[PDB]
RNA sequence: UCCUAAGGGAAGGGGUAACCCCGGCAGAUAGCGCGAUCACGCGCAUCCCCGAAAGGGAAUCGGGUUAAGAUUUCCCGAGCC
RNA sequence: CGCCCCCGGCGGCCCAUGAAAAUCCGGAGGACCGAGUACCGUUCACGCCCGGUCGUACUCAUAACCGCAUCAGGUCUCCAA
RNA sequence: GCUCUGAGGACUGACAGUCGACUCAGAACUGGUACGGACAAGGGGAAUCCGACUGUUUAAUUAAAACAAAGCAUUGCGAUGGUCCUCGCGGAUGCUGACGCAAU
RNA sequence: CCGACUUUGUGAAAUGAAUUUUACUUAUUCCGUGGGUCGGAAGCGGGGCAUGCCCCUCCUUUUGGCUCCAAGGCCCGGUCUUACCGGGCCGAUCC
């Protein structure tokens, strides 16, 4: 359900709070602020392998876009390159709901 | 000119692990891979059961 | 202002070495000049380097592929293979 | 859950002692008057000790087993923090409260008692991976 | 009459290959006990241009199994390999583009290249700029292999001999035109003096068969025989057929 | 002067009627090296020499001075390897 | 928008990717080692001594080079109001 | 030639002050209609033959339509091989291997 | 270019009264290494549907990191004689 991701993503967008970027998600990963990680497939393994490793720290779901970073940016309805995501508050949508 | 007893030690190098032959980028990278698959060594053998 | 109706990037052999070559040389000159997306880190781009090896100015990954094409479509094909028959020989 | 807590092991990742492992003593999450970035107190180890086996003798496993300890405010960006801890909580008041850093004198003579606890934690033989250097 | 520029070849003295700026030979590694009953991984560190050749080439580091220090190998690039990529080594490695297997773990319609001929010869067909073997069948009773080569020879290979997975890089360089004198005096200078040509037809007598006469002709026919004696030998060297190759002809 | 480039000569060997011709052909290889001598241990891997007054390169600047030397060769001062 | 020299960092062309080594530095590792009426180091500063062999004048050209010459010929460079 | 006009800037505190080496246009007057006044510095056009072009060549009588060229085609060759050198051992192509070498 | 003799040995079959086919490895030729793991047999796991007795594996797939000069155990010997150096095997299956 890679649609199924990607609208659910799209209306946290519009609704709850979130995070883009590497420097960023690690920082609400060290608050344990953030509640759920969203890594694109092409992240480069070092950066994704560490913020596997935070997210196993923090105890926080860490999900797999089906896609690439410029999908992800492109699925978040940003006009640049994203390949971290953290959600901040849900919202009005059901991600965390999975 | 870079001989010992024509430059100044602190001249020559830069004082972290790999200073002068690495930049700090690359290095703490190095760190990172080196805890990270130190790591996996271990919860692959504790897969192995 | 428009400035070639057709030539384009053979626009600058000039009025030399015939119309069929420069019509067939003109798609691998736009080809081999253009940037090409880079499946690591996501620009526009890589470019050649050599003949046969594509560079990216961000991620620094250097590529092996074809001489006036980033990707041939011979490669391509022959990577889907090996992907099914490594996939059949694995089952 | 929060991770950077007081006594978790963290291999500090940049400057002049990245590589080297460490326990963080208190962190000062909400930043601080001249440091608002966020930021933490951290005792590591300088110099490892070196590896003792049965051959020596006493002199040179005592020799071998000392260990070098150092104080530093790091950045958290500058740390690469780990599930591993330590469990010496009694550099608490040893090394605790906003005053016991700021001299020199103060800063080496509690780096002189870390020194001590640490080597006697190295001699009870737990935690051996703190003790083991980051082979990078 | 006088040696022939064919003759004058054998000497080397303005004949050899220009090897000054040419990065060393592209080979294999050593075959070993590791490549032999195991897999090795080796980091690619960057995708070089050899100057003469058409193909880019990969400089691989591996560890030396039995002694503290690297090996710098240089491998011929398979079409996709890129620096940092671990290429594994060895019978047990798995089938992807850039590891080197034997042929007795390589399906059939496999597509390889740099393949050994004698086990460990180090790599010796399908080397040029895209071009590749097709593994075509085993025969398990024998250990042996056979393949289809870039010229489209059959060849019965001996089964334990190693080979890259994938086709060489570069594919496709053939196909532009140079347009220019001076492109092709710029393929030739980093290769050898192979160029310029001279139809023997504007020579004299003297130095080539074919020179000579109030016109410019050959005179005879042009075809030799496989004996000619060496200075003589020279035209279409033990032709099968001429002309234009039409329907089967060309197959 | 030192180091290598294209290249050249060569020890063992192969050829040669002999002068002479081949250098990777692998030979207990030319050379062994380093820590130690209050001695011994460890290593030996593509293993010699020659080849550039335009390539690489330990270090110098100023002012004077002779009939003719020196800008930096002598003198004066100040440096550098 | 001045001339010459050097440097910086961009961009461009290549079926052309545009030398090697001596030398120098840095690092990875840590076998082995030491005092506090004192002994082990110190790539620090200062201090002392020595620096060998060979070229070195002059033309570098419508007169010092080659063309049987004090030959309208030929011979590589640097500075350039 | 000479006398002007206009436009294009910098620094400092939609303006004010200080500075500015140049370029570009326009005008009035003037001369024995002379003005790129010396120097420097394409004759143009209509066609035919040949070679596509650039390039190279008989030093000391021939610079071309000749040679080369990319383009096109053909032939041999899968290493125990093709073309070739060598008195012999051995060697060049080959630090190569058919998108390649070799001969036309 | 091909034929014969020579280096050129071994045993085996089928055709005639020598001929083609084969098999062996040490002569011979070639290839590869810094002659660095070859051959047979063990063992560690996986397939069992005659518990067979035949097969498949060798403790590295992993992200551009690092790996050397052994840790560990056992058995001797020298020694202060109430305090310490040299040995041997296993680790590293045998033949
Ligand atoms: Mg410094
Ligand atoms: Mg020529
Ligand atoms: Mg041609
Ligand atoms: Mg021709
Ligand atoms: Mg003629
Ligand atoms: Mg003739
Ligand atoms: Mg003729
Ligand atoms: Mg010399
Ligand atoms: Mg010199
Ligand atoms: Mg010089
Ligand atoms: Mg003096
Ligand atoms: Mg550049
Ligand atoms: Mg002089
Ligand atoms: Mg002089
Ligand atoms: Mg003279
Ligand atoms: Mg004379
Ligand atoms: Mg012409
Ligand atoms: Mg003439
Ligand atoms: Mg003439
Ligand atoms: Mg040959
Ligand atoms: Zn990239």
């Amino acid at each position: 359900s890679g649609e199924n991701i990607n609208n659910k993503l799209q209306l946290v967008m519009k609704s709850g709070k979130y995070t883009l970027g590497y420097k960023t998600v690690l920082k609400t990963l060290r608050s344990s602020k953030g509640k759920l990680i969203i890594l694109a497939n092409n992240c480069p393994p070092l950066r994704k392998s560490e913020i596997e490793y935070y997210a196993m720290l923090a105890k926080i779901s860490v999900h797999h876009f089906h896609g690439n970073n410029v999908d992800l940016g492109t699925a978040c309805g940003k006009y640049y390159r994203v390949c971290c995501l953290s959600i901040l508050d849900p919202g009005d949508s059901d991600i965390i709901s999975t | 000119e870079y001989k010992r007893s024509r430059l100044s030690r602190n001249r020559r190098t830069v004082n972290r692990p790999y200073g002068g032959v690495l930049s700090g980028p690359a290095v703490r990278e190095r760190i990172i891979r080196a805890f990270l698959v130190e790591e996996q060594k271990i919860v692959k053998k504790v897969l192995k059961i | 202002t428009k400035r070639t109706k057709k030539a384009g990037i053979v626009g600058k052999y000039g009025t030399r070495y015939g119309a069929s070559l420069r019509k067939q040389i003109k798609k691998m000159e736009v080809s081999q000049h253009s940037k090409y997306f880079c499946e690591f880190c996501g620009k526009f781009a890589v470019k050649r380097k050599a003949v046969g090896i594509w560079g990216c100015k961000d991620c620094g990954k250097v590529k092996a592929g074809g001489a006036y094409t980033m990707n041939t479509a011979s490669a391509v094909t022959v990577r889907s293979t090996i992907r099914r028959l490594r996939e059949q020989t694995e089952a | 859950v929060k991770f950077l807590k007081p006594g978790k092991a963290v291999i500090l990742l940049q400057g002049r002692f990245a590589g080297r492992k460490a326990v963080i003593v208190r962190v000062f999450e909400e930043g601080t008057r001249d440091r608002p970035y966020g930021h933490c107190l951290v005792a590591g180890l300088a110099k490892y000790p070196k590896k003792v086996i049965r051959k020596d003798s006493a002199k040179k496993t005592a020799k071998k087993s000392r260990v070098k300890c150092f104080l530093k405010l790091v950045n958290f960006t500058h740390i690469m923090p780990t599930r591993y801890t330590l469990d010496v909580d009694f550099k608490d008041v040893a090394s605790g409260g906003p005053d016991a850093l700021a001299t020199r004198d103060k800063k080496v003579a509690s780096c002189k008692a870390a020194k001590a606890r640490l080597e006697e934690r190295f001699k009870t033989g737990k935690n051996r991976w703190f003790f083991t250097k980051l082979r990078f | 009459g006088r040696v022939i520029r064919a003759q004058r070849k054998g000497a080397g003295s303005v004949f050899k290959s220009h090897t000054h700026h040419r990065k060393g030979p592209a080979r294999f590694r050593s075959l070993d006990f590791g490549e032999r009953n195991g897999y090795l991984k080796g980091v690619v560190t960057d995708v070089i241009h050899d100057p003469g050749r058409g193909a880019p080439l990969a400089k691989v580091t591996f560890r030396h199994p039995f002694r503290y220090k690297h090996q710098k190998e240089l491998f011929v690039a398979a079409e996709g390999m890129y620096t940092g990529q671990f290429v594994y080594c060895g019978r047990r490695a798995t089938l992807s583009v850039g590891n080197v297997l034997p042929l007795r773990s390589v399906p059939e319609g496999g597509v390889i290249c740099n393949v050994e001929h004698h086990v460990g010869d180090r790599g010796v067909f399908a080397r040029a700029s895209g071009d590749y073997a097709i593994v075509i069948s085993h025969n398990p009773d024998n250990g042996t292999s056979r393949i289809k080569l870039p010229s489209g020879a059959k060849k019965i290979v001996p089964s334990s001999c190693r080979a890259m997975i994938g086709q060489v890089a570069g594919g496709g360089r053939t196909e532009k035109p140079m347009l220019k004198a001076g492109n092709a005096y710029h393929k030739y200078r980093v290769k050898r003096n192979s160029w310029p040509k001279v139809r023997g037809v504007a020579m004299n007598p003297v130095e080539h068969p074919h020179g000579g006469g109030n016109h410019q002709h050959i005179g005879h026919a042009s075809t030799v025989r496989r004996d000619a004696p060496p200075g003589q030998k020279v035209g279409l060297i033990a032709a099968r057929r001429t002309g234009r190759l039409r329907g089967q002809a060309a197959a």
